[PDB]
């Protein structure tokens, strides 16, 4: 634990630091450390548990990714997620989607060490408001919005979960489901088509996903942060 | 160690002060050093004044000696 | 733009620098 | 100024300091060009300022504020008793309006006379402390209880506040008329007022002569007198009423500051102006009726602050069963004893004043501190365990060389009086300590939590008093210094 | 004055010495701590061309991301944290309306094979909290509030209403005056006019309401810092 000495010890340096600037400011007949501004930081550690986009995977300067998460290429995180690795990690693979009004949740501390990791791999589509608690998607995957499943479920392999419906803890769907409903029972099977088409969703998100991000990188305007100083 | 004792206990009142109201423990780092030095000196300052009472008292006790010795 | 334009804190930032340093004075004449 | 007044410098600072914050007070309290601002924090802070640098003069000067021998000694003579009762006084009165800076604003009542007071009486008691006259002593009470008087009812929207205040007023003047009409007797029996001629005259040769009648009643009322102002258990009436009614400011200031005084100046008599068995017997039965009254009362209370009240006269109790005999090692473990009942009620007072305005008059609003606030459930178990008694604390000590010195003195009975009512003491508090974790019937999660320099005030005096034993020799040196430099 | 001026020197040189002390901080850390950066956070924006078209009467919270062409009239509201997508498709919300805060409006399918899926919500529509709408027409004055989510080329019509839990999917033709429930959904009332009422007034008084937290949350610095010292003297 000798980095977490260095870390308190850091935080002491730089709280000391913190304090002299303010010091030096009110010295120098300016308050403006006090403009109250939401931190916010998109992309935010604990310790050392930091998470891990790789290049090339847009996330929305709104969202919230804090704890061991970590995300590799082709990937989205729109506007509005909450994606948290504080006590066990989220790993999720390449070409995916998880939008906007959604978070993968990690169950806050259970007694034993009964808090499953999260893993989503690449080609799955998780669309608004999805809420994933200690869940296993797997390959293209489909989980369209409203959309809950808790702890200990396992979806896999061209597998889709329709609409407003919750999984409970301990339940699998393999290859060519659909489950709906309160709670999660079996409806039908798939189609060729309908799998392809998972396919072309996720292309088609990760192409969206590139133009919002090069949109987003686009020199922050500064016409109305001026407009704003000025009234 | 007189000022290390000290040392010790400004530190220890301080984080004292600190969690006594909610907020953590070391909330401002900058005064567990205050308090370190005042814990010092006080200490020190304090071991000083007790060998001068003492010697004040030995010499008080003295005098009363004579107060005594012509009563026999 | 290069002034503070409050008086009575910089009076009393005058009073507060004299008073550290007459109290490191004072210690020197420990 | 002219180098006589060398001898009274803290009076005539205190005073000067006083004088120049009233007049701030008033003007820039009535001045239209700001707002209308209550100067209470304000004058408050100069107040403290103004106390901790009358501190530093009286203690740093002390071997010149000896230097006005006989010209002063017409009212006052200043030795190292009087040195030290007053540095602790000082300290007393700095710590008590430092905790008190926020209930001011708190409870919202704006009168800075509130602090120009306080400042007025620390002078009264001063003077008192160091009192060589009868008169310049009665004088010197009357200024202090006049302060009091003025200071009890504060709040007048308020309903305890009148009716405290005025049975405050009329047990003082009460206690105080009486101790005049003693000092009386004495001078028209005796043919003097000063302490030197009263010792000289009455000393060894209290045998009973033809008009050796009238000094005995005259030395009977002052005991009486004073014994009021010590809440003289059966003369206790209304102490716990005006305990609740008051505030608690100025209940703190009124059981910390006073009683040490008050203390001082019955050693300096019973020293000099006694009797072979008179003051020692008049006392020796108020030492047991406050020690049983203590326990038998404290036993059952349903307010926090009555159980107060009656743990300050228990503790009170045991210090003048301390003063039964008058040997060196009885004195020297009488005045150890009034200092850790000072620190101990400090301490008390911080607490029970942390917790104030949620629980406006409870004593069942320990609603889980041990949950909610634990380390201020800790800190409430160490003070109210060293009020009472518990293995090392600085209250547990305190008791012990009190009976100690009882012991070694030869009084036999003390005792176990004593002992009993600190076992049941014991039993009833740790009885009420474990009753912390069994389970909580209400709930009052506090918006009050100890800004700052109530926390540092509390924290510096909860880890001297589990920290006294390690080292506790300067205290008694200061002691024998004090007590044998008394009179020999 | 000269005073002035060399305190004013000694300021900055300290606040320099600040400065330095920080970043020897993050450097005895490092690594692990992501220090904080500025907003950098849109509350409007485009994507290929289209810009957003709103109101001057309406409120939008500084946490709403309105992006795509939304078409957003008059004595209306998007509150705290919504997001009104419509990069794909067109999104054109009534007059009058609002979005009660945490919620989401998305179309997916411009233009594939001939049909084409736009989105429309109607005057004095209340979508509450959470509600998702993906590729919708709710006709004027109409109820959908409390976790609701509308699938498909769903069409609510005429003061209908879906309530708390309604899943509806897939080109449901909700009747002019009912309300819906169920996951699936079905209706179980018949929306007394007192209710009917109800929604008009909701849609009026919420509107006030958005004025109010406009009229606060567009407050500059200084503005603020004057309300809050005002605010606590006040109390005093
Ligand atoms: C190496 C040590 C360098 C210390 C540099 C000076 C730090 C001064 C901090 C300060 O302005 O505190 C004001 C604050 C006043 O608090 P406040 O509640 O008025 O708000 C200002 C608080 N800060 C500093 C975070 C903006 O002081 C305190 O809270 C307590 C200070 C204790 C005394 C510290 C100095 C030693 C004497
Ligand atoms: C230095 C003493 C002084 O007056 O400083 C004024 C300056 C400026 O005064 P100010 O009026 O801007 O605010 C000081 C009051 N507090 C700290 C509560 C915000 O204050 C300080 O330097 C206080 C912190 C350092 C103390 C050492
Ligand atoms: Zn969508």
């Amino acid at each position: 634990t000798l980095g977490r000495a260095f870390y308190a010890v850091g935080f002491w340096i730089r709280e000391t630091g913190q304090a002299i600037d303010r010091l030096g400011s009110r010295l120098q007949g300016n308050y403006l450390f006090q403009e109250q501004l939401s931190r916010h930081r998109p992309l935010m550690n604990l310790f050392d548990k930091y998470p891990s986009v790789h290049k090339d995977a847009f996330v929305a300067p709104s969202a919230s990714l804090l704890g061991d998460v970590h995300v590799g290429p082709a990937s989205s995180i729109w506007y509005g997620c909450v994606l948290r690795g504080d006590v066990n990690g989220i790993v999720i693979g390449s070409g995916t989607n998880i939008q906007d009004n959604s978070l993968v949740h990690v169950a806050k501390s259970n007694l034993t060490g009964k808090v499953l990791p999260t893993i989503i791999g690449d080609n799955v589509t998780v669309g608004h408001s999805a809420v994933l608690q200690g869940c296993t998607v797997e390959d293209e995957a489909f989980i369209g919005m409203g959309a809950t499943l808790l702890d200990g479920v396992y979806v896999e392999k061209h597998a889709m979960v329709a609409a407003g419906a919750l999984v409970r803890q301990n339940t699998r769907i393999p290859y060519g489901e659909v489950w709906g409903g309160n709670p999660a029972k079996f409806l039908r099977k798939l189609t060729e088509d309908e799998m392809a088409f998972f396919s072309q969703s996720a292309l088609n998100y990760s192409n969206l996903a590139q133009a919002h991000a090069a949109e987003n990188a686009k020199e922050l305007e500064e016409t109305e942060f001026v407009k704003v100083l000025h009234k | 160690s007189a000022t290390t004792i000290g040392a010790l206990l400004g530190l220890g009142t301080q984080m004292y002060s600190n969690a006594l109201r909610k907020l953590p423990y070391m909330r401002h780092p900058w005064e567990h050093v205050v308090g370190m030095g005042l814990g010092a000196v006080f200490v020190n300052q304090l071991l000083k004044w007790e060998a001068q009472v003492e010697q004040d008292l030995d010499k008080m006790l003295e005098k009363a000696k004579a107060a005594n010795e012509r009563r026999y | 733009e290069r002034v503070s334009t409050d008086k009575h804190r910089n009076y009393a930032v005058v009073a507060g620098t004299i008073t550290i340093l007459g109290a490191l004075g004072w210690y020197l004449k420990g | 100024m002219f180098n006589l007044f060398l001898a009274v410098y803290p009076e005539i600072f205190i005073i000067n300091a006083t004088f120049i914050l009233l007049i701030h007070g008033v003007v820039f309290s009535t001045s239209k060009k700001y707002d209308y601002p209550p100067l209470v924090s304000n004058v408050g802070w100069l107040g403290l300022l103004s106390v901790l640098i009358t501190l530093l003069l009286l203690a740093a000067g002390a071997p010149l504020l000896t230097i006005a021998h006989l010209f002063r000694n017409n009212l006052f003579r200043r030795d190292n008793f009087t040195y030290f009762c007053q540095i602790l006084l000082l300290l007393s009165t700095a710590g008590t309006i430092s905790m008190c800076f926020d209930f001011f604003e708190q409870e919202r009542f704006d009168a800075f006379e509130f602090i120009v007071l306080i400042l007025l009486s620390t002078c009264s008691m001063l003077f008192m402390i160091s009192a060589y006259d009868s008169i310049a002593m009665y004088l010197a009470i009357e200024l202090q209880s006049l302060c009091f008087y003025v200071m009890a009812a504060s709040k007048r929207k308020s309903e305890f506040s009148t009716e405290a205040g005025l049975k405050y007023l009329i047990l003082g003047a009460f206690s105080s008329g009486i101790l005049l009409f003693g000092c009386s007797m004495i001078y028209g029996s005796t043919g003097a007022t000063h302490f030197d001629q009263l010792a000289k005259i009455l000393t060894g040769y209290e045998i009973t002569g033809a008009r050796s009648s009238g000094i005995f009643m005259g030395i009977l009322f002052i005991a009486v007198g004073s014994l009021f102002k010590i809440t003289a258990v059966p003369f206790h009436m209304w102490a716990p009423d005006i305990y609740e009614g008051s505030p608690t400011p100025v209940t703190a200031f009124l059981s910390i500051a006073p009683k040490i005084s008050i203390f001082a100046n019955i050693s300096r008599v019973s020293i000099y102006g006694s009797y072979g068995a008179t003051l020692q017997q008049i006392f020796c039965f108020c030492s047991i009726a406050s020690m049983i009254l203590g326990a038998l009362a404290a036993m059952a209370q349903t307010k926090v602050k009555r159980l107060l009240a009656y743990s300050s006269i228990g503790h009170v109790g045991y210090i003048c069963t301390g003063f039964s005999c008058g040997t060196i090692e009885g004195i020297q473990s009488l005045l150890i004893g009034i200092f850790i009942y000072a620190l101990m009620t400090i301490d008390a007072f911080a607490i029970v004043l942390a917790l104030r305005q949620t629980r406006v008059k409870y004593i069942a609003d320990l609603g889980a501190l041990a949950k909610t606030n634990p380390i201020l459930a800790i800190t409430f178990s160490i003070t109210m365990f060293s009020y009472v008694g518990i293995p090392p604390l600085a209250g547990f000590c305190s008791k012990f060389y009190l009976f100690f010195a009882a012991l070694g003195c030869g009084a036999y009975f003390l005792a176990p009086v004593g002992v009993v009512t600190s076992v049941i003491g014991c039993f009833y508090y740790i009885r009420l300590a474990k009753r912390m974790f069994f389970d909580t019937p209400r709930t009052w999660i506090l918006y009050e939590p100890m800004d700052r320099d109530k926390s540092l005030l509390l924290a510096m005096t909860s880890s001297f008093i589990t920290l006294f034993f390690p080292y506790p020799s300067p205290l008694f040196s200061v002691t024998h210094q004090m007590a044998l430099s008394l009179y020999l | 004055g000269t005073l002035g001026r060399a305190i004013y020197s000694v300021g900055f040189w300290i606040r320099e010495t600040g400065q330095a002390i920080d970043r020897l901080g993050s450097r005895l850390q490092g690594g692990y701590f992501f220090q904080e950066q500025l907003s950098r956070h849109r509350t409007l924006m485009n994507i290929f061309d289209k810009a957003p078209v709103v109101d001057k009467d309406v409120f939008v919270a500084p946490s709403a991301s309105v992006i795509g062409d939304v078409q957003v009239g008059r004595g209306s509201s998007i509150w705290y944290g919504c997001v009104l997508r419509g990069d794909v498709n067109s999104i054109r919300v009534g007059s009058g309306t609002n979005i009660q805060d945490n919620s989401l409006v998305h179309v997916a399918k411009s233009n594939l094979s001939g049909k084409v899926l736009p989105t429309v919500i109607g005057d004095n529509v209340t979508v509450g909290h959470s509600a998702v709408l993906h590729g919708c027409t709710v006709e004027d004055e109409a109820f959908v509030g409390m976790g609701a989510v509308l699938l498909d080329g769903v069409v609510v019509e005429k003061n209908a209403m879906v309530a708390a839990g309604a899943l509806v999917r897939q080109n449901t033709r909700i009747p002019s005056g009912e309300v819906w429930a169920g996951n699936p959904a079905k209706f179980l009332r018949k929306l007394s006019n007192e209710e009917i009422t109800f929604i008009s007034q909701s849609a009026i008084n919420y509107t006030n309401l958005a004025q109010v937290h406009a009229a606060e949350n567009s407050k500059s610095y200084d503005e603020i810092e004057f309300e809050k010292v005002l605010r606590k003297k006040y109390a005093r």
